[PDB]
């Protein structure tokens, strides 16, 4: 289901986006896809939104079967994209469609890259091809009031706020990771270990944590710990029937103990209008790797493309 | 080493038709999936048609070309084809040949349209 509020209605598929400041707004906003929509907006000349009526809850993940997804308040990548926290970068040319999606149809694509996140999307009134890779014209699409079916998240991913490492730490992830697949060549067109000969691409369902340094940490054997840290984030607030509080409203309700909420809420920021609330997700994954452990940006598991020795 | 030779670009007059070829070595195309780009000076690189062994050897045409570009391979001579009917003056280009997902380039093979 939806974190804070339920799916959108549009009417005007010229309606401005608003940059709306309070984090519960943010996340009403992601609820309803407004930040995918803005970014179709942005990158990929298109009018109007996509999620109409079904909000997050309804997109459509490869794979298929998604774990974080039945977690409403997992950030995926976009999510993170829209509080700050990472940018999906529009496509350039070089960058890889990965093979496997039903990117039919598809007006917005997402996934973790070896080095960041990609999105691909298309204009008004296209869509994607099976293969990912054009935007053709599209009937169903005319409507600039695009159901969550259109709207694709590559990957079984979290988002979530990181404690920065030093390189000296990333080096020794990045090397440690490099041991543990001395047969990758190179991963979505990074080189990955040094190779004389180099296979065809593969798709690559891997492990990888994001540590925030130039690429990420794929991991063949880690182990996650989920702990509930009860941070600020970690709660939404919103006015009985109307939808999301205000910032100015969240701000007061999260430092000074003046609104109402559930009971975790209460322990940490104080009770006695808003109402805030734990938002359903395990917590903050801590991952174990390479004997060292770490808070990472997103971690996830998610296709990429890969070379191997040859 | 991959290899791709590109062949049968040349001069045509609006209307006219032309078939492009890519030879290619040291991968078999009947397991990868190709593509055809062109570039105009200028303009930007765009794609222009996808043969996708993923997909089990379906085809795919950018907006522009569909109906008159016809992509296609001899698995037999490991080569792909880009047969294009009816052109037009836009689709003047260097035609590229490229293997998806890496920087397997044809060497390009220029298309000139005019009356
Ligand atoms: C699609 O494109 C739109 C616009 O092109 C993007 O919207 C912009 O988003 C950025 C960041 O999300 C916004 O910048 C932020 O401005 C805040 C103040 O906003 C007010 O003022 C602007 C202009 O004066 C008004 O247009 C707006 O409606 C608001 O009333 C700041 O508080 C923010 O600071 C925070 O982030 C920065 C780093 O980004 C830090 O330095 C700060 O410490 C702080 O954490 C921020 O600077 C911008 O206002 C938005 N513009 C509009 C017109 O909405 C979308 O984000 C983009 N979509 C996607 C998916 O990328
Ligand atoms: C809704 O569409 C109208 C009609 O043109 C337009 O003027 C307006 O900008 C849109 N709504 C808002 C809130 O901007």
């Amino acid at each position: 289901g939806p974190i804070i509020c339920a799916g959108p209605i549009h009417s005007n598929k010229s309606a401005d986006i608003p940059h709306l400041l309070g984090y519960s707004e943010k996340i009403c906003q992601i609820d309803r896809l407004i930040h995918v929509s803005s970014w179709l907006r942005n990158h990929s000349q298109f009018q109007g939104y996509v999620g109409q009526r079904g909000g997050r809850s309804q997109v459509s993940y490869y794979p298929a079967e998604n774990s974080y997804s039945r977690w409403s308040g997992l950030l995926s990548p976009c999510d993170a994209d829209w509080l700050g926290m990472l940018v999906v970068k529009k496509a350039k040319g070089s960058d890889m469609i990965v093979p496997g999606p039903s990117y039919k149809g598809k007006v917005f694509f997402e996934r973790p890259t070896f080095d960041g996140y990609v999105g691909w999307g298309c204009g008004s009134g296209k869509s994607r091809t099976e293969s990912g890779e054009l935007c053709s014209s599209d009937s169903g699409t005319s409507s600039g009031l695009l159901p969550s079916d259109r709207v694709l998240w590559i990957g079984d991913v979290a988002c979530q706020p990181m404690t920065p490492i030093p390189e000296e730490t990333f080096l020794e992830l990045k090397s440690f990771s490099q041991s543990e697949f001395p047969d990758i060549c190179k991963i979505d067109g990074i080189v990955f270990n040094q190779c004389e000969g180099e296979s065809l691409p593969q798709p690559f369902d891997v492990a990888w944590m994001d540590v925030g340094h130039s690429h990420k940490i794929i991991m063949r054997e880690h182990k996650t710990k989920w702990v509930q840290e009860s941070s600020s984030k970690d709660f939404v607030c919103y006015k009985e029937g109307t939808g999301p509080c205000s910032e100015s409203e969240e701000k007061t309700c999260k430092t000074s103990g003046s609104c109402r909420g559930d009971m975790q809420f209460c322990k940490v920021a104080g009770c006695e209008k808003c109402r805030c609330s734990l938002v359903h997700k395990p917590g903050e994954v801590v991952v174990s790797y390479g004997g060292m452990r770490v808070r990472p940006k997103c971690y996830g598991f998610s296709r990429m493309m890969a070379t191997l020795e040859v | 080493a991959v290899q791709l030779v590109e062949s049968g670009g040349g001069l045509v007059q609006p209307g006219g038709s032309l078939r492009l070829s890519c030879a290619a070595s040291g991968f078999t195309i009947s397991n990868a999936d190709m593509r055809w780009y062109r570039q105009a000076p200028g303009k930007e690189r765009e794609l222009v048609a996808l043969l996708l062994s993923s997909l089990g050897g379906s085809t795919e045409y950018a907006d522009s070309v569909k109906g008159r570009f016809t992509m296609f391979r001899d698995n037999a001579r490991n080569t792909v084809y880009l047969q294009m009917d009816n052109l037009k003056a836009e689709d003047t280009a260097v035609y590229y040949c490229n293997v998806r997902w890496t920087d397997y380039w044809g060497q390009g093979t220029q298309v000139t349209v005019s009356s």
